[PDB]
């Protein structure tokens, strides 16, 4: 009928594929030469269950000077994709430490989907050898499942921008979660 | 540098922009980059260009658009929003519409500018929320609000990307809701708003035959008519209620039809959809007199189909069933009066007394000056516990409650037309003037009692106070005076104190008639209808759905064959009016 | 008032209460009362209510009538 | 030129306000001039507009409180003696200034001033009546009366309040003396205090009209009627 | 009261105004400076060049008539 506008924002450590994940979702064409630091001011049309939804995709980076302006993208946020890299274990442990409190502080009572990107690289020989150099291993799916339950994640999936694997379903669940209007209020004042 | 570009854009000189594209391509900079944008609000070059215009003409805009297309950031360039809370969400198209530049609006539309962009900054909220101007946060609604019909026509008829009229903002308001919001009671505003409303409704009808725009509701769950009734915008509500449209294709959208005429007498049907009691959806009449909080509420009842509906209701319940509700309280008063007083029958009636008080409390809790009635219900309770106990103080509680009941009889007088004004006047005096006067007088009396005690030179004060009340009556003798160290000063004071208490109370009567009753005298007739209306509504609310369905006013009429073919059957209430003028 | 005092017993009270409205009569009832403490406030309150409602009548008469 | 003052020390705007010439004062307050060279001479500027809503600045130079120079608003309602005073408050920037002030003090701080007199009334009421604490409060009673008188002398129907302050004084001398007539003085003053409560009612919006009406009746009609009635009663007593 | 009845609303504002003024008079210069109404605005560049900065009190008015 009449498309409903929902705001989606992606927050994660750098080089975990947030911009690429949105880009593959937008044009379904992997950019092999040029990747902007941020993908902004785009709205995508998606239908999940009899409803047509225009999803406005915001993107947050923190390489240089974007961290100062990051907070003002949080207001009026409908759904969040907290992203990290499967081929980089360092990303996982910082989510509970730093990413979560900022998200809760600026925009609480918002759905959150914890996702791990680039499932292909966990089996890659080069990445496996590099992690083994430090007696490390790629982020196991069990750890991601435990983390999702640990921090109240709405859902946990895995993406692969190079192979375009699971992107449609991931954002499909993202908007499905967004369409839920929370549950009233808790401990509301009189 | 950024200030130089801003100044160039401010002047409007296209020549000064020469060489900009080579600079940007050499530096690989974008017009949407942070450096070029103003840090305070994120403002870009194009908004600055739009805000400055020479006789409504700025030559930089096409060059800016051309270079933005050359660099390949046109989408980001035109969709870049402001991030300041004060001006959050504003885009170039909002400025273009606000500045009444048709050609620039068309250009921006042609260049892929977002047309459903929201502007939810604090400056765009209603007055209550601290904002200045509210229009619905959509370009289409913004054009509709500022009396720009050509822009609405273009936005809805453009080939590149049309703007759905059904679109809803964060609040859920549609264009019609915003139109109702910005309307006021001034004549010109109501006229322009009505014309815009009708044009919008007809356009939506043509574009969307199956749907009905007015049916759409906001997050709060208000239709445009209901919101117009609630907020007190009289003119648009009156126009929405008496909408008549000649066009055959859109005939079903209008409300007041005309069935037949026989000369100077005409009988026109009206539409009671969403305007009558015993309906699952909220009733416009009910919300108009329950949570209106509107200073023009009294004038909202003067509308043709509104006023008469109450008289038609009056026949069914008003004039025939007020007796029963009155009588119920009379019977309860008798049952209670039996308290002080066939031992078995008397005990049964005594149980009935507590049962009647409990029933009054049970219906009181369900209904929630009914706080006075609540006090009565509260007082009933303690008596049962103390009666089981055998304590001797339950009589005091019963005394308070009994007097409260006989006083409540006044509320029953208020309902009747004959006593409707007198009861309300007594209550108003008891609340506005009498209450404050008594409050002040009590403290004054206590202080003067202390003064009299000092002149006499707790129990010694209690005797004086009781005998002083007797002195006000005059039955009691002046026992205090005899036992006074300094009566000479007291004698003048005692008379003076009585004068002051009485004269201030005498002034209250003068104050009440003019200061308090001055506005009551003028609006008593309007208030009486409101009082009558509230009483009528409560009667219908009590009755269950079956009982309400028994007396749904009006007669079902098939107005005409609908698009589906099954005639539209609104529940219509005929109105008879004769007029010699015209034919 | 009869209940507070705790037909003829009501007749005496009524006649003497009319005298009380005049003020010539003494408060014979009060002496013979089980609970005068509650009655004392009420008796004054009752007189106020009777008079103030009648005082309002004069205000009502000039403008409403 | 408007800066220039006369011997009395009045600017044209201030004199216009004092003497009651409404039209020129309204025109001086809302002066707007298009000429660029003389732009600084006008008062009401227009900052921005967004369609049907406009927001225009105004100039409060020589028109606001807490200024060393005399305030036009203050002189308009202190020593105006103008029969058109009520219409002078209707001017746009004048009327609204009071509501903006009302938020800061009007609706939030009237309670405190009211309460101060309530507390003083209680302290005085303790007079008739932990011996050491009671004596300390008794000293506080005289101190409160003296404080009321001290603020009364600074402020100068405040002549009624002056009478209250006057009556407080005699009590100390007679209390040291041990004379028995100080009670009469205290009686007069105590009733005066509870009556002064009416002045506190006047400030509140709800009782603002009733208090003033009571005072006016007590002064215009009631005073003269009582004055005549006293003499008539004395003569009839002689008869 | 005939003249009082008509002008009571005007008198009440005068009564309210006098009471408001006394409150501000009592407070010392620092306390008064705390709540100087309006917002300082640089109206425009003056002849000297330093913008004229009157203490201005914004007034909001809407009007459909005209443009
Ligand atoms: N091989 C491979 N590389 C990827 C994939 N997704 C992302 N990358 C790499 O990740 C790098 C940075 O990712 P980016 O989009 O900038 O993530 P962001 O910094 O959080 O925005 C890119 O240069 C890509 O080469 C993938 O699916 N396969
Ligand atoms: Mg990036």
């Amino acid at each position: 009928m009449a498309a409903i506008r929902k705001k989606l924002v992606i927050v994660g450590d750098g080089a975990c594929g947030k911009t690429c994940l949105l880009i593959v979702f937008s044009k379904d064409q992997f950019p092999e030469v040029y990747v902007p630091t941020v993908f902004e001011n785009y709205v995508a049309d998606i239908e999940v269950d009899g409803k047509q939804v225009e999803l406005a995709l915001w993107d947050t980076a923190g390489q240089e000077d974007y961290d100062r302006l990051r907070p003002l993208s949080y207001p009026d946020t409908d759904v969040i994709l907290m992203c990290f890299s499967i081929d980089s274990p360092d990303s996982l442990e910082n989510i509970p430490e730093k990413w979560t409190p900022e998200v809760k502080h600026f925009c609480p009572n918002v759905p959150i989907i914890l996702v791990g990107n680039k499932k292909d690289l966990r089996n890659d020989e080069h990445t496996r050898r590099e992690l083994a150099k430090m007696k490390q291993e790629p982020v196991k799916p069990e750890e991601g499942r435990d983390m999702a339950n640990r921090i109240g994640a709405f859902g946990y999936m895995e993406c692969s921008a190079k192979t375009k694997d699971g992107v449609r379903e991931v954002f499909e669940m993202a908007t499905r979660a967004a369409l839920q209007a929370r549950r009233g209020k808790k401990k509301s004042g009189c | 540098n950024r200030p130089i570009l801003f100044d160039i854009v401010s002047r409007g000189s296209t020549a000064d922009l020469d060489g900009l594209l080579p600079f940007l391509l050499t530096h690989k900079k974008r017009l949407t980059d942070e450096e070029f944008r103003e840090p305070s609000t994120g403002k870009t070059c194009l908004p600055k260009a739009l805000l400055n215009l020479s006789n409504g003409r700025n030559d930089t805009i096409p060059v800016l658009l051309d270079i933005a297309e050359r660099t390949g950031n046109m989408r980001e360039f035109i969709n870049s929003p402001f991030r300041d809370i004060y001006y959050r969400g504003q885009t170039a198209l909002h400025i273009a519409i606000e500045r009444r530049c048709k050609h620039y609006v068309e250009l921006l539309v042609a260049q892929g500018a977002d047309v459903h962009a929201q502007a939810r900054g604090r400056f765009f909220q209603p007055k209550d929320e601290g904002g200045y101007f509210y229009f619905g946060e959509l370009p289409l609604s913004l054009a509709a609000c500022t009396n720009q019909p050509h822009i609405v026509n273009y936005l809805t008829e453009n080939p590149h990307k049309k703007a759905d009229m059904r679109r809803q903002d964060s609040r859920g308001n549609t264009v019609l809701h915003a139109l109702v919001a910005i309307a006021d009671n001034t004549r010109e505003n109501t006229k322009f708003v009505t014309k815009m409303y009708d044009l919008l409704l007809l356009k939506c009808a043509r574009l969307f035959p199956d749907s009905n725009l007015e049916a759409v509701l906001n997050n709060d769950g208000l239709s445009p008519l209901m919101m117009a009734a609630k907020t007190g915008k009289i003119g648009i509500f009156q126009h929405i209620i008496r909408r008549e449209v000649t066009d055959e294709d859109t005939r079903h959208l209008s409300r007041k039809f005309k069935d037949w005429a026989y000369g100077p007498v005409y009988s026109s049907l009206y539409d009671l959809s969403s305007l009558d009691t015993c309906g699952e959806e909220a009733s416009v009449l009910e919300i108009l007199v329950y949570n209106s909080k509107i200073e023009n509420r009294h004038e909202m009842l003067a509308v043709e189909p509104i006023n008469e509906l109450l008289r038609d209701k009056w026949r069914k319940f008003g004039a025939v069933s007020f007796y029963i509700n009155v009588v119920s309280y009379l019977c309860a008063m008798v049952i209670f009066t039996l308290t002080a007083y066939v031992d078995y029958l008397r005990l049964a009636g005594e149980v009935i007394t507590l049962f009647t008080g409990v029933l009054f409390f049970f219906t009181n809790i369900k209904d929630l000056f009914q706080l006075l009635y609540f006090i009565y219900s509260v007082l009933v309770i303690v008596s049962a516990a103390l009666y089981l106990a055998g304590i001797e103080a339950y009589l005091a509680v019963m005394v308070f409650a009994l007097v409260l009941g006989w006083m409540n009889a006044l509320y029953f007088t208020r309902g009747l037309k004959l006593t409707g004004t007198y009861s309300i006047m007594i209550q108003k005096i008891l609340f506005k003037d009498l209450f404050r006067f008594l409050l002040v007088y009590l403290l004054f009396m206590i202080g003067y009692a202390s003064a009299l005690v000092s002149l006499l030179n707790s129990e010694t004060f209690s005797t004086f106070l009781l005998d002083l009340f007797k002195l006000t009556i005059g039955m009691g003798d002046l026992e205090m005076l005899s036992s006074t160290k300094y009566p000479v000063v007291f004698i003048i004071l005692l008379v003076t104190y009585i004068i002051l208490t009485f004269v201030l109370l005498l002034n209250m009567l003068i104050a009440l008639m003019g200061e308090t009753v001055g506005q009551v005298s003028k609006e008593s007739k309007h208030i009486w209808k409101l009082q009558w209306a509230t009483t009528i509504l409560d009667i219908e609310r009590s009755f269950p759905v079956f009982l309400r369905k028994a007396f749904r006013s009006g007669e079902m009429v098939t107005v005409g064959k609908s698009s589906d073919g099954t005639p539209d059957r609104r529940w219509c209430f005929r109105v008879d009016e004769v007029n010699w003028s015209h034919w």
